[PDB]
């Protein structure tokens, strides 16, 4: 009585929340390690502060891994293809919002760092910006968990 | 089995006493400002926080989905 | 430009082919073999209604992302000589978080719609279940994709307002007029994706 | 072995981490011979009571032999915080 | 040698008179401080061999003041993280009492683990333990001297942590049981026409139904235990804290 | 008022508080179809926005 | 009841520079009064501080190189007290002398250290040379 298929596109959901999540880390990571080797041969003593775009985007790869277990988890063969469509567009739906999170949090990190060596002042907003960007991250975790019980 | 009744009264009176009257039992010294704002403060978030998670239980519509093994434990456990 | 004539020789080459194929059937007289109603119907509505779904919250946020950085950027930049930008100029940031919220309400709004047919040959079957798809599916991209350009607009405006606030303190009130039409724009989507939602019925 | 005192004082946490929460695991199923159900139990369940009790005192035992190796984890490294 | 030069720093941000060598200088204080600083003008004045009156003229005319917090050494750290978003208003309500109670709470719910909380708090411990040893010492690490300087935010952060993971009754995924889980009779589930059901129950779960006339009656604290096994916890619970979090 | 209310007794077709307040900003106030809160509930929802 | 800021008043003082050597002196250690500059428009140079600064910068980096070739040494000197006493002569001008005077014996040993070290290597291979 199951369509035949319908096991396929849940499959595909818990891999995209974390292939697209590892994207936009991966992304912020490799923006926050560029302005960080630039800015820390003038002013070392804040080589500890610049880490923290990168940790926020490891919550993004986090954010990703959650979804994609969670639906793993949640996979059989007869799967009533209703319940499939769910698991693949809460994959999708992080996997994108985290994406676009990781762009956000690479982008904004490379000039914070940059910034804050120049007007420690900006530290504060940096963090800020930064939690935003995460705060969007965690709506599009929130919604891929919300269809597992819809 | 438990009513509801019984747990409200006994944290209502526990945090409600400790926000009222609390600030009348305190030390005089340069932080009593501060400690009269912990008494108080925290007896109304703890309360609100406790008093939401009891009470959105009752009249439930619904019990737990178990597994098998839960179920029959559960005979001979509860 | 390597990937630009990537991406332009693929997109000329797909509907080069879609303009072949499609003369050719008509060109041969066939039975109308590419039948649209057949691909509607038999594609799963919920496919349509998920796929929506996940739009109109990843689009949403997509936009709110793109417009802070945009506006990120600016103010960090200019706030190494004026330093008092992050005191109000941080509120550029908040309408594009409020961009993705608009979105977000709906995409739960809608997916709190989503049921289960226990259904299978489309025949006589479901007739308001495929309505209450498409409709949904419409809603979500309809608020996905406004949100999405509001979130750019936003942006591209919240960074004039920091370098202009950088130069001169009485800008920053004026300008904020601007992002409010912004905001605007974006509830506009979320009326009419309250409205192509709000007689439809799901199972 | 030295190792560095500072990652031999992290091995004494960890250590006295697992003592304590292992012998805890333990108790709780020992008590409740439980809401936790978790005591790795077969897919072929019948109607015994009687395995629920086994299968707790199972997991009881286990958790004790894994907070003895805990206790002779946290001596070694006892050892070499202080000579360090 | 240090406090020489910020003495003669000091002196140089002053108004040199013309008709007698002396200088005038501005200061705003309050009052607490305005007596306590005659009494030391006169201790000052002492010292010196001169013992000059040194009259202070209060000035009627108000000028826009700094904003002057006192802080202690567990309040301190609070202010800083509202000095951080900015210096308030001279004679604005300081948000900084409230903070102290309000963001740990709001942490205690976005962090609402048991287990955690305890471990959050004996971090903190720890530090407070070396508190005389950490002062008196040199720190270069400044991430190190940061969570210290929030120690006391700290320990307080998992204080309500534990709270309301009691309540929520989950330390690392367990539940607390306090023999009071009596939501449902299992033994009246099987009379209502349930024989046998775990023969079944081999490919089922089967959800407990509610008001059968044999089950009821709140948990006595905090969420049903049960609820922590149940495989629809992520409605019961989810929906809870989702009107928890907007109330 | 959901909470104390309603029992499992009305589970099906229960009110929904979130369609409810949508309706309530939207003054939509159907006649039938769906159950209300309380009765009045219309009038009240209409006084207050 | 809520917490608000305290009062910053704009009262002047007025009083001599001896009473206010020793002023300053007392309000630095108190801690509790701000002042405001009453001359922004006055440069250091313009204020006529700026020998007593100068002053204070030389003794102050002399006493820094000092301090710098004493950690180098690796030497023990606890610095356990007598800070609080907070004297500031005029005086003090003659102690910065006599630190200066160790800085320069302390350099100068050193460049003869070097130097005769210089020599006793040579003398060292003249050793082996003979």
């Amino acid at each position: 009585n199951n369509p035949e298929y319908s096991s396929f596109f849940g499959v595909m959901g818990a891999s995209s929340a974390m292939v697209f999540s590892a994207m936009g880390a991966a992304y912020g990571t490799a923006k926050s390690g560029t302005g960080i080797a630039a800015m820390s041969v003038m002013r070392p003593e804040l080589i500890m502060k610049s880490i923290i775009p990168v940790v926020m985007a490891g919550i993004i790869a986090i954010y990703g891994l959650v979804v994609a277990v969670l639906i793993a988890n949640s996979l059989t063969d007869g799967i009533t293809l209703y319940r499939s469509f769910l698991q693949l567009g809460a994959g999708l739906s992080v996997g994108l919002s985290g994406l676009a999170a990781g762009f956000a949090i690479g982008i904004v990190g490379d000039a914070g760092v940059r910034g804050t060596a120049q007007q420690p002042r900006l530290f504060v907003g940096m963090i800020l910006i930064l939690i935003f960007a995460e705060v969007l991250g965690l709506y599009g975790l929130i919604v891929a968990l919300i269809l597992s019980t819809k | 089995a438990h009513s509801f009744a019984l747990p409200v009264i006994i944290f209502t009176t526990f945090w409600g006493l400790i926000g009222i009257a609390g600030p009348w039992f305190v030390p005089k010294g340069p932080n009593r400002g501060v400690i009269i704002t912990m008494l108080v403060a925290t007896a109304v978030c703890c309360y609100l926080f406790w008093l939401i998670a009891i009470l959105a239980q009752l009249n439930p519509l619904f019990g737990p989905q178990l597994k098998n093994e839960t179920i029959w434990y559960v005979r001979f456990l509860w | 430009t390597g990937l630009e004539l990537l991406y332009l020789g693929i997109f000329v080459a797909f509907w080069a082919c879609m303009i072949v194929v499609g003369i050719c059937y008509t060109i041969f007289d066939l039975g109308f073999r590419f039948d649209v109603a057949w691909f509607l119907t038999e594609t799963s509505p919920f496919m349509w209604s998920n796929l929506g779904i996940g739009l109109a919250i990843s689009l949403s946020v997509v936009g709110a992302a793109w417009g802070i950085y945009i506006t990120g950027s600016s103010i960090i930049g200019g706030g190494v000589k004026a330093p008092r930008i992050k005191t109000k100029n941080l509120v550029s940031i908040i309408f594009c978080e409020a961009v993705a919220i608009y979105g977000i309400i709906m995409a739960i709004v809608i997916s709190n719609m989503a049921e289960p047919f226990s259904a299978t040959d489309p025949k006589a079957i479901g007739h308001r279940n495929y309505h209450a798809g498409y409709s949904m599916f419409g809603a979500g991209l309809t608020v996905g994709l406004s949100n999405l350009f509001c979130g750019v607009c936003v942006g591209i405006v919240g960074s004039g307002a920091a370098l202009a606030d950088a130069q001169n303190p009485s800008l920053f009130v004026k300008i904020l007029i601007v992002e409010i039409f912004g905001s605007a724009i974006g509830l506009f989507g979320v009326i009419v994706a309250i409205l192509q939602t709000s007689r439809v019925k799901m199972g | 072995l030295c190792c560095g005192p500072k990652l031999a004082a992290c091995g004494i946490v960890l250590s006295a981490w697992g003592v304590i929460m292992l012998i805890m695991l333990g108790i709780f199923f020992n008590v409740h011979s439980l809401i936790e159900d978790v005591p790795f139990t077969e897919k072929d369940f019948e109607n015994g009571p009687q395995n629920i009790y086994n299968l707790y005192e199972q997991v009881s035992y286990n958790c004790f032999i894994a907070a003895g190796l805990y206790l002779l984890l946290g001596g070694f490294s006892f050892c070499q915080v202080r000579l360090n | 040698v240090r406090k020489m030069k910020a003495i003669y720093h000091t002196l140089n941000l002053c108004n040199i008179d013309v008709t007698q060598k002396c200088l005038i200088a501005e200061v705003w204080c309050p009052v607490t401080d305005l007596d306590s600083i005659q009494f030391a003008l006169r201790r000052g004045t002492e010292h010196s061999g001169s013992t000059v009156p040194s009259i202070l003229n209060r000035m009627q005319t108000n000028q826009t003041p700094p904003t002057y917090n006192k802080t202690n050494k567990f309040t301190h750290g609070f202010q800083n993280i509202v000095d951080a978003y900015g210096i308030g208003t001279y004679r604005e309500i300081n948000p900084a009492p409230y903070t102290v109670i309000t963001f740990p709470f709001l942490f205690a719910v976005m962090f609402g683990d048991f287990g955690h909380g305890i471990l959050m708090t004996l971090f903190a411990v720890w530090m407070v333990l070396r508190e005389s040893r950490i002062l008196s010492q040199k720190n270069e690490n400044e991430m190190f001297s940061m969570v210290f300087s929030g120690r006391y935010i700290i320990l307080l952060m998992g204080l309500f942590s534990i709270y309301t993971g009691l309540i929520y009754n989950d330390c690392f995924s367990k539940s607390l049981n306090i023999f009071g889980s009596s939501w449902s009779v299992r033994p009246m589930f099987t009379i209502g026409n349930w024989t046998e059901e775990t023969l079944l129950g081999s490919s089922v779960l089967q959800l407990n139904p509610a008001i059968p006339g044999v089950f009821g009656g709140p948990y006595p604290f905090g969420i049903d235990p049960i609820w922590n096994i149940a495989t629809n916890k992520l409605t019961f619970l989810n929906s809870f804290k989702m009107k928890m979090s907007v109330i | 008022y959901k909470w104390t209310a309603y029992d499992a007794h009305s589970s099906r077709n229960a009110p929904s508080l979130l369609i409810h307040f949508i309706n309530m900003f939207l003054f939509s106030y159907p006649e039938s179809g769906n159950a209300m809160l309380y009765s009045g509930q219309k009038g009240i929802q209409c006084f207050l926005i | 009841e809520l917490f608000r800021s305290e009062e910053m008043t704009l009262a002047q003082l007025f009083l001599q520079s001896e009473a206010a050597y020793c002023c300053v002196s007392e309000l630095e250690e108190l801690g509790k009064v701000q002042f405001r500059d009453l001359n922004p428009d006055v440069n250091v140079f313009q204020r006529k501080f700026v020998n007593e600064v100068r002053r204070c910068e030389e003794m102050d980096r002399k006493l820094r190189f000092v301090e710098k070739e004493i950690r180098k040494a690796n030497i023990p000197i606890m610095d356990t007290g007598e800070n609080p006493e907070v004297p500031f002569p005029r005086d003090m001008i003659d102690l910065e002398a006599n630190f200066e005077k160790i800085e320069n014996e302390l350099k100068e040993i050193n460049t003869n250290q070097e130097a005769l070290k210089r020599n006793f290597l040579e003398l060292t291979e003249l050793k082996f040379i003979l």
